[PDB]
RNA sequence: AGGCUAAGGCGUGUCGGAGUAAUUCAGUUAAGGGAAUUCGGCAAAUUAGCUCCGUAACUUCGGGAUAAGGAGUGCCUGCU
RNA sequence: CCCUAACUGGAGUCCGGUGAAGCUUACAUUCUAGUGCACAGUCUAGAGACCUCUAGGGGGAAGUGAAGACCCCGUGGAGC
RNA sequence: GCAGCUUGCUACCUCGAUGUCGGUUCUUUCCAUCCUGGCCGUGCAGCAGCGGCCAAGGGUGAGGUUGUUCGCCUAUUAAAGGAGAUCGUGAGCUGGGUUUAGACCGUCGUGAGACAGGUCGGUUACUAUCUACUAGAGGUGCCCGAGGUCUGCGGGUAAGCUGCUUUUAGUACGAGAGGAACCAAGCAGCGGCGCCACUGGUGUACCGGUUGUCUGACAAGGCAUCGCCGGGCAGCUACGCGCUCAGGAAUAAGAGCUGAAUGCAUCUAAGCUCGAACUCUGACCUAAAAAGAGACCUCUUUAAGGAUUCCGGUAAAAGACCGGUUUGAUAGAAACGGGAUGUAAGCACCAAGGCAACGAGGUGUUCAGUCCGCGUUUACUAACCAUUCGUUCCUUUCACUU
């Protein structure tokens, strides 16, 4: 059973469900729902993006 | 004209498409006894759907041996009662019931289908209908039944559901013997069906109430310019000029949904007993949680959530003994999420 | 054909203009049909992932430009789910050029392939630099 | 112009309603494909203001021309 | 369009009030075949059919609207 | 000779109108069968053809030109058969063509004008009375009164059809080249039925950002398509998901057994065995309004039980259906769980700068604030109060009572 963690808001893949989605670059990444692959599709960056793990890092950086 | 030919929009196997005169589905039919006597049936109470990933057993399929995940539905199946025993004559006109044997003691909440038998005569009605197989007059033997589904949550109901159910047993006599050790006793899910094993599901489909012909029969809407004509969702023809009517199986609005359906081999992966396993958190979405025994169907099954699911052991079944499923995870994750 | 593991949804139908991904020359090929299947009234051909296609080639060098050739697809956006219950997307739909038995033209694919075509198509998997 | 508001004029021309089903008039949105629909891109969609750069064949030398094709644009602080 | 889905407001659906018009010799719950001015719910022989009500799209009633504008005829007209 | 699906002939019906071609949508039928099933012959080695017989259960598609029918062409495909139904189908649609009024070109004619020549443009009416069908109800008949469970006279069904790949097998066959069949497995196309864990759409619940304006400013709000933009739970839905072999009987063509007429022979004249995607049965749906109007059991005969009122939803256009009703979690409130959004207001510090007044915005307070048409716990309020039928009504034509 792959362990996988969602690219933007850094969550447990739970298995059967969730996405993966491949640039032509071949660079792979996991989203965990429609929200996370909106929110990257957007442009938005997780770290600046306040309710996932890459914003709270960000934010706890100070 | 030189004309392009489709198939035939809908299936004509299901008309009339009309309500189904009852909430529960009944079984037409009863497969070939094949071992030690038991119950052909059971009836539980759709719940909902959830996934687990299992190992591929299933033998020659390519993903064999690997991860896969399926989706199951939760049955929750309370122990039913076997209420009387009920014996069938055979004769040039058809089957018709000759004798009926009730339980001595019987569940109090049984008031609210049907005023309760009393405890008279079960000595004396058990050996007249022993007579009548002795001397040839009993054709059959069937056991009445019913659910109690009061020990559930999710289904708001109290009042029993009854049915027939057939006994499977090599002989008449050990079909009557089997019917009198099982009579008025509590049969549990896991005395009717094992693990592993496949069975027919039948069940009230959801209902749509009135529906018109492209969602009931998948017509085809108008097309192109067509389409804003005035009638978009709406059939092209009734019939031809000749003959001067129109057929019944033109696609026609009427009742959508509600109607009895037979799934054949659902599978079954696993008969629990803790609902706690299967429950997710914040609960199934208008049901609750999952108390009682609960049996996991792989795939989908006809009827939305509460409705009362025939199960029975399958009558068209292929495959050979298919073994214990491996359930590797049972995701309890918030439906609701 | 040899199933596949996954499931995929027959995303691209007939008159997609589809970028081409190996070094045959065409640039861009529109399909024209889909080999093995037969449709229904009123129905267009319908492609996913895994599919061999009749396709034209629209943009690319004047060799290739207008011949009629069979392509595969190897990309498709629309989401597809493997066995396990995970779902796979890419970011552009991609084709490469083939004969009837499968093997390609082309001699590198520039992309990732999807793996439901890798397997299928060995011969594919070996061109292409990474299977996703 | 369009939007939101004064003053002034009005609520003036059938109601209610439990999903208020199907269907229909007029709208919003729609994965992947993108005219494969159709007699025909009909209908719908795209573009869109202003500033700056740049603007072809052809031409009756007037034009074509807003051709085409690109970039900018909000708020705040201080200014020329 | 492939191939449809969901949603918004107005109708429709159900309720209170108000309240017309158009087809109509009669009867009438029909269906098949034949017959018949050779395209019948009514004739003939069969087959079906318990009655009433509600909703629904229009197969049929060679449905309704209309002394065919096409063709011919009239020792009928008009204009050119 | 057949058919009447081409074109003719005729003028019997219709001129107080049966709306004219083609397409589209939907249903059905025929077989003279294109494929799929079963056979026979071959100048049939196999592969694959050619010819014929049975067989109408299923399929027979997508595109370019043309109004086309027809036809040509393209790439798939097992094949992309043909025809009938008022050349099926305009109280369904379209209007490209033909069949009005305008105009141009060519040709006729002195001319008006004409052309089964071409071209551009050119209004598609109606609230369904009856019948038919699709669905939903109320009755009456059947019937000890009521309820429950069944049966199945019958009706319907495509209770699925068809390819690819692997294997058989580089085998049989064949000198080679080439190259099968039974069985077995998976997958796919189309069809059917259902479902919503997953994924996608929608989601005018909800959350946030922001433009213009109004309510004096902030905050909180109105309006502009939900103002627009981003996200989205439940629900619904497909672009998602589950299921969707058979076997047996009796047959068609056909192949045989036995067998005389006709000592022999003969598949046939009796008799018998096999033999199809056909038919029937069989795993599905419906079906006591089956007039032979059903069977069984239970309860109870001023009762059983049903309806109405009440709180609802697995159901629902009205009806109906399914549940609960204090001996109760049916619905709601409260809190919590599980979710949506994205870090509220106020406060403090910082802020490019400004002498200052101010200052877009950043950080902390603060995964905050707001919200939940989901669940759990919980009788806290509301499921209370009742009515009505099961009596032909008045009457003493009474099984009774002032």
């Amino acid at each position: 059973m792959e362990q996988r963690k969602c690219y933007f808001c850094g969550k447990m893949l739970e298995p059967g469900t969730g996405k993966l989605y491949v640039k032509k670059d071949g660079s792979t990444y996991f989203m965990c729902s429609s929200k996370c692959m909106s929110n990257f599709a957007l442009g938005r960056l997780p770290r600046r993006t306040e309710w996932t793990e890459k914003g709270k890092i960000q934010l706890k950086k100070a | 004209m030189a004309s392009i030919h489709r198939p035939k929009r809908g299936s004509l196997a299901f008309s009339p498409r009309k309500r189904a005169k009852s909430h529960i589905p009944r079984f037409r039919a009863w497969p070939e006894a094949t071992g030690e006597p038991k119950l052909q049936s059971f009836a539980g109470y759709k719940v909902g759907m959830t996934h687990v990933i299992m190992v591929d057993d299933t033998k020659n399929s390519l993903t064999q041996g690997m991860e896969i995940s399926v989706p199951v539905t939760v049955i929750e199946t309370p122990a039913i009662r076997v209420a009387a025993i009920r014996a069938y004559a055979e004769d040039s006109t058809g089957e018709k019931a000759i004798a009926e044997v009730w339980a001595a003691d019987l569940d109090p909440e049984l008031k609210r289908r049907i005023p309760i038998p009393a405890a008279g005569n079960q000595a004396e009605a058990l050996e007249n209908i022993g007579k009548l197989i002795e001397e040839g007059r009993v054709s059959d033997v069937r056991a009445v039944i019913y659910t109690l589904p009061k020990s559930l949550t999710g289904v708001p109901k109290k009042v029993p559901d009854i049915m027939e159910s057939g006994i499977s047993a090599r002989d008449l006599g050990t079909k009557f013997e089997y019917s009198k050790t099982i009579l008025g006793t509590l049969v549990s899910v896991t005395d009717v069906f094992k693990n592993g094993t496949l069975v027919d599901t039948a069940a009230i489909t959801i209902g749509k109430g009135t529906q018109g012909p492209v969602k009931r029969w998948g017509i085809q809407l108008m097309k192109g310019k067509h389409s804003r004509q005035g009638s978009l969702r709406q059939v092209g023809t009734l019939g031809a000029f000749n003959p001067s009517r129109v057929s019944w199986r033109v696609p026609q609005m009427g009742q959508m949904g509600y109607h009895q359906r037979t799934e054949f081999n659902k599978r079954i992966l696993k008969i629990g007993s803790d609902g706690e396993e299967v429950t997710p958190e914040g609960g199934f979405i208008n049901y609750g949680l999952v108390r009682g025994d609960y049996i996991l169907i792989k795939g989908s099954v006809p009827g939305p959530s509460k409705r009362l699911i025939r199960l029975r052991d399958p009558i068209r079944a292929k495959k050979a003994d298919l073994g214990e499923p491996n359930i590797l995870y049972i995701s309890r994750e918030s439906k609701q999420g | 054909m040899k199933g596949m593991r996954s499931n995929i949804p027959r995303a691209l139908n007939a008159g997609a203009q589809i970028a081409c991904v190996d070094n045959t020359g065409a640039k861009v090929v529109e399909i024209i049909s889909v080999k093995k299947y037969r449709g229904v009234k009123n129905r267009m051909p319908c492609a996913g992932i895994g599919d061999m296609c009749v396709v034209s080639v629209k943009k690319g060098t004047p060799e290739m430009r207008k011949q009629v050739l069979l392509a595969v697809v190897v990309r498709q956006k629309q989401e597809f789910r493997r066995p396990d219950g995970l779902h796979v997307s890419f970011e552009d739909n991609a084709m490469v050029i083939t004969d009837e038995e499968g093997i390609p033209k082309g001699t590198d694919i520039k992309g990732p392939v999807a793996r439901e075509v890798a397997e299928r198509f060995p011969k594919i998997g070996t061109t292409a630099s990474i299977i996703v």
